[PDB]
């Protein structure tokens, strides 16, 4: 079986954590407990293969921004989370993807833009704007919620799918 | 590259050399650790360059053979508490003339050595309550000199995760699942719903009996702790203090197995023990298709034992087909695990691993490795001896994250958790009554085959292992 | 195309069992295994001028899947019915591993030798001369071995598989 590198990036609060825990355990966690650095394995299948999927799940805070090089190396895809209620955050996406390329030296790293917690009805993020940012990007956009489990293995399977034609 | 405090006033600042530090030849990008000192573990466990949260679990999980709790406190501490450099030439020549000086160096320094380090002494406290909480359950002192450590903890850049930890921490003293679709409907054969009277193996739907043992083995399986493990407590003299989880899901496993054989063997007639054993096979079918591999080779090590392999009169009347579905199952065994192992490693979670190969890789690890390694006249601590044990826990976590989407049947489930075929006899005269139960039902040659009366008033043709679905 | 022999290690729980098919597998001279690798229970030996290869079932660990013996037992030609010389229940549960050899063999001639192993420096509760009247009275070789010094490794095999080469 093929091991693929996931990274996790975004903004602290978007629910990087949320998104990922309940991929690992299908469980939504209500609590924010900021991160400093997660790791999770799981094996699944994908596409009729056998995958081991390794998560790296990152630190949003500003206190953290100058660990991220480390991660960024070993990374071989990146789900880009924003929140949809949350415009600074989507703000916050294209310094993420700007130092992904730097870090790889990359101008073709797979990547998923993810907005998150659509479960919420009050959106401040049009589908519209974000899209737009995934095409200029050449990555797509899929919208989730850690709480419903809607489009969350869609998101990271997507990001396998692109590491797998990489 | 930055200039570091003195070892004399820092420890953790100690060059690299062979006397303390020693890495495997394979890299990944980052160093991975044959052996070295305490201090030097630590200091990579905190490193300022990457993380290693693969690094974090491993050395959380396994610390306590060459390091104590409290002991490992003191380190992190003590690794926490960075000096700072002092102004340079530049800065004291700006200060000399009333200017605010650019503290370049101090500022890197924080930035790229400090901060980095106590952020990643934040994580190993974090993950030592969120993951290794037994060592304060164990040791209420070590958990008040955290509290204190994490509660004094200053400056606004730390401040976010101590606010955090010192929640996470009083939510453990004090102390949920979506699909994806909707759990299949439960499968009633002769035992209707509520009449646990009459609950039997033939009487219960062999596809509830495989989702409900299915439903009772993952739980098992998912309570085992890697502090049952670590050390190869199970099999030592307090094995019942240290794993009371493991011994249970293996006490089921144990006691389904001996239930199987007794089914068998107290079925005296012929024709009704071939349905019995058909029975138990069909129930294996379901356990495959649940990717429920401990009851597959509940099944498997029944069919094996001395009492029920002996039984070739029953054994020809079992259906060609089944013959290939044990055949099959037994194979997954065969050549040390071979085959069970690949497919274990295929298919797709949810599955309930056979324990017993973990339990016995940890064992020989622990026993055929070195404590210590000696280089330079040093004794360095073996990690990766270390690495390969949590190398197996690791794996153990990894299937214990995925639940199954089915619904418990709680007068089933319980049931199978109340089963007890040994009674109150003890496990050698109970074992002795197995065997002479099957000499009496199938004698050895070259003596003729009795007939026996039958002893099943209801139906012995299976529903079979299909699922139904009304609307 | 050499021969094969089935080897099965049986005996109590948490007295060292392992240290002795480890150290006979093992690299010799350096202290190191890795039981997750196949070729850690297979070896190739010369035993009297004949070369064999062995295959070794050690699941050490897994005392406590007792009805899981059966199964394992059924695997091997030949067995080495092992106890801690420091621990007279471990010496007193061999009769019935015996037993239970015999039974799943169906044969009272199975071959086997009885193995005494000491797996630390405490103090010995079984004196050698009991192991050896036990030996005798089933009609098998006595062998006795180190944990830690890997004396007596390689006789004790040896030895089952002579054994096993004399049914
Ligand atoms: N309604 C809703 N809330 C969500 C969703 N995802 C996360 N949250 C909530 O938002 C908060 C932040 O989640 P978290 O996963 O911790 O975010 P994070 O991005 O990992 N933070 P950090 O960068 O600091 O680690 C939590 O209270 C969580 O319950 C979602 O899809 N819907
Ligand atoms: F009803 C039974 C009674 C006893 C058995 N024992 C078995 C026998 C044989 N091969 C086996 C293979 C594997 C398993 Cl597990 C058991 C086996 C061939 C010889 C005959 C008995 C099997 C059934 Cl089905
Ligand atoms: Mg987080």
């Amino acid at each position: 079986m093929t091991e693929y590198k996931l990274v996790v990036v975004g903004a602290g609060g978007v629910g990087k954590s949320a998104l990922t825990i309940q991929l690992i355990q299908n469980h939504f966690v209500d609590e924010y407990d900021p991160t400093i650095e997660d790791s999770y394995r799981k094996q699944v299948v994908i596409d009729g293969e056998t995958c081991l999927l390794d998560i790296l799940d990152t630190a949003g805070q500003e206190e953290y921004s100058a660990m991220r090089d480390q991660y960024m190396r070993t990374g071989e895809g990146f789900l880009c989370v924003f929140a949809i209620n949350n415009t600074k955050s989507f703000e916050d996406i294209h310094q993420y993807r700007e130092q992904i390329k730097r870090v790889k030296d990359s101008d073709d790293v797979p990547m998923v833009l993810v907005g998150n917690k659509c479960d919420l009805a009050a959106r401040t993020v049009e589908s519209r704007q974000a899209q737009d940012l995934a095409r200029s990007y050449g990555i797509p956009y899929i919208e989730t919620s850690a709480k419903t489990r809607q489009g969350v293995e869609d998101a990271f399977y997507t990001l396998v799918r692109e590491i797998r034609q990489h | 590259q930055m200039r570091l405090p003195s070892a004399d006033v820092y420890r953790f600042a100690e060059p690299d050399s062979e006397e303390n530090i020693i890495f495997e030849e394979n890299m990944q990008g980052i160093p991975i650790i044959k052996a070295g000192t305490v201090i030097k573990l630590i200091e990579r466990l905190t490193y300022h360059m990457y993380a290693d949260p693969n690094f974090v679990r491993t050395f959380l999980t396994t610390y306590r053979s060459f390091c104590k709790p409290q002991e490992l406190l003191s380190l992190i501490i003590e690794r926490f508490e960075i000096p700072e450099p002092e102004p340079t030439e530049a800065d004291r020549i700006a200060i000399e003339n009333g200017d605010q000086p650019l503290s370049a160096e101090l500022k890197r320094f924080r930035k790229e050595y400090i901060q980095p380090v106590q952020l990643r002494v934040l994580n190993v406290c974090r993950h030592w309550v969120e993951h290794h909480f037994y060592d304060f359950e164990r040791d209420a002192y070590l958990l008040q000199r955290m509290e204190e450590f994490i509660g004094t903890v200053r400056g606004k850049a730390m401040k976010k995760w101590v606010e955090s930890i010192t929640k996470i921490i009083q939510r453990k003293k004090i102390a949920n699942i979506t699909f994806q679709s909707s759990p299949p409907t439960v499968e009633w054969h002769i035992s209707r719903p509520g009449h646990i009277e009459t609950f039997d193996l033939l009487t219960l739907h062999p596809i509830e009996i495989a989702r409900q043992l299915t439903l009772l083995e993952s739980d098992l399986y998912r309570a085992v702790q890697p502090s049952e493990l670590v050390g190869s407590v199970w099999t030592k003299e307090d094995k019942e203090i240290n794993s009371p989880n493991l011994l249970k899901m293996i006490r089921h496993t144990t006691n389904l197995t001996l239930w199987f054989e007794k089914c068998i063997v107290e079925t005296e007639n012929l024709e009704e023990r071939v349905a019995v054993v058909s029975r138990i096979i069909e129930i294996l079918q379901v356990f495959q298709e649940l990717n429920n591999f401990n009851g597959v080779l509940e099944v498997v090590s029944a069919m094996n034992s001395s009492p029920v392999y002996r039984l070739d009169h029953t054994f020809e009347q079992i259906p060609s087909r089944q013959k290939k579905i044990l055949e099959e199952a037994h194979e997954l065994s065969e050549d040390h695990y071979k085959k069970y192992l690949a497919k274990l490693r295929s298919i797709n979670p949810p599955c309930v691993p056979f324990f017993g190969i973990y339990l016995t890789n940890i064992l020989k690890t622990e026993e055929g490795n070195p404590e210590v390694l000696k280089r330079h006249g040093k004794e360095l601590i073996n990690f990766s001896k270390r690495r390969k044990v949590a190398e197996i826990t690791g794996e153990i976590q990894q299937y214990q994250n995925q639940p199954y989407c089915l619904r418990v049947e709680s007068d089933i489930k319980r049931f199978f958790e109340n089963l007890n075929p040994m009674g109150n006899s003890m496990e050698k005269e109970f074992t002795d009554y197995l065997f002479n139960k099957s000499l009496e039902i199938e004698p050895r040659n070259p003596k003729p085959l009795p007939r026996f009366p039958k002893k099943y008033s209801y139906p012995l043709k299976s529903p079979g292992v299909r699922p139904s679905n009304p609307r």
